[PDB]
């Protein structure tokens, strides 16, 4: 919703509160890179001249956007650590800087990993980002986190993916909201009538 | 002269008094950032408010 309110970046103005228009540009790209998928990214932010000419003055942000779009995975963690570091030292993003990059990592892992089925784990250290045990414990906590749809083999050194349906995942949030609202109207149901 | 109490003249707008009508009237449009209404107010040589 935040990028959706940040949709225009055209009628937006040289503000009193974001006196840099380009800081508003950095904000809308930082929220857009999570908020929208490839089709949207591959038309909206990549072809906008009004969005292009303002990151034209940005050396890192133009790199940080194009390292993700142009499959430059290894430097993406470097610039990711930069923007995550400043975001850690940033007002209004310091409430959710850990929330940001835990979505960025699983987003890039979804991007590369949802291409092939038989890509091995040792392939990714040199072409993707260094640390075989880091990719080990990192994907292990994400499959263990119940996302990042694949299934890793260990003692033959290969990573296998699958594809799930839109059934049980879409079922899950329905039973979440059903139990949540059941708690709500149950609680209020005991609130009224003594 | 014992009839009318006050008579008030209405002049055509100058370059100042066209810019504010551009300001008020330009409110309900979906603009683009950077317009420079001063130039356009100079381009109109003061016809009337309509």
């Amino acid at each position: 919703q935040a990028a959706e309110l940040f949709l225009d970046t055209v009628s937006t103005f040289t503000s009193y509160e974001l006196m840099d228009y380009k800081t508003f540009v950095t904000y809308t790209v930082y929220v857009s890179m999570i908020a929208l998928e490839r089709p949207d990214l591959r038309e909206k932010v990549i072809k906008g001249a009004e969005i292009l000419e303002v990151l034209h003055s940005l050396p890192a942000v133009r790199q940080y956007l194009f390292s993700l779009y142009e499959c430059r995975y290894s430097v993406f963690f470097q610039s990711l650590a930069v923007v995550e570091q400043e975001m850690k030292k940033d007002w209004l993003f310091a409430p959710h800087y850990r929330y940001y990059v835990r979505e960025m990592r699983i987003h890039a892992y979804s991007q590369l990993l949802e291409s092939y089925r038989s890509l091995t784990l040792g392939y990714m250290a040199e072409a993707f980002g260094v640390g075989v045990e880091f990719i080990d414990q990192e994907l292990s906590r994400f499959i263990a986190a119940g996302r990042l749809h694949c299934k890793i083999d260990k003692v033959n050194e290969i990573v296998e993916t699958n594809r799930p349906d839109s059934k049980n995942w879409q079922y899950q949030e329905t039973i979440k909201k059903g139990d949540l609202l059941l708690n709500r109207v149950q609680k209020l149901s005991r609130v009224i009538n003594m | 002269p014992g009839r009318i109490d006050r008579k008030i003249e209405f002049p055509p707008p100058n370059e100042e008094a066209r810019l504010d009508i551009l300001k008020i009237h330009s409110r309900k449009m979906n603009l683009t950032r950077g317009i420079n209404l001063r130039k356009i107010a100079e381009l109109m040589p003061g016809a009337s408010g309509a």
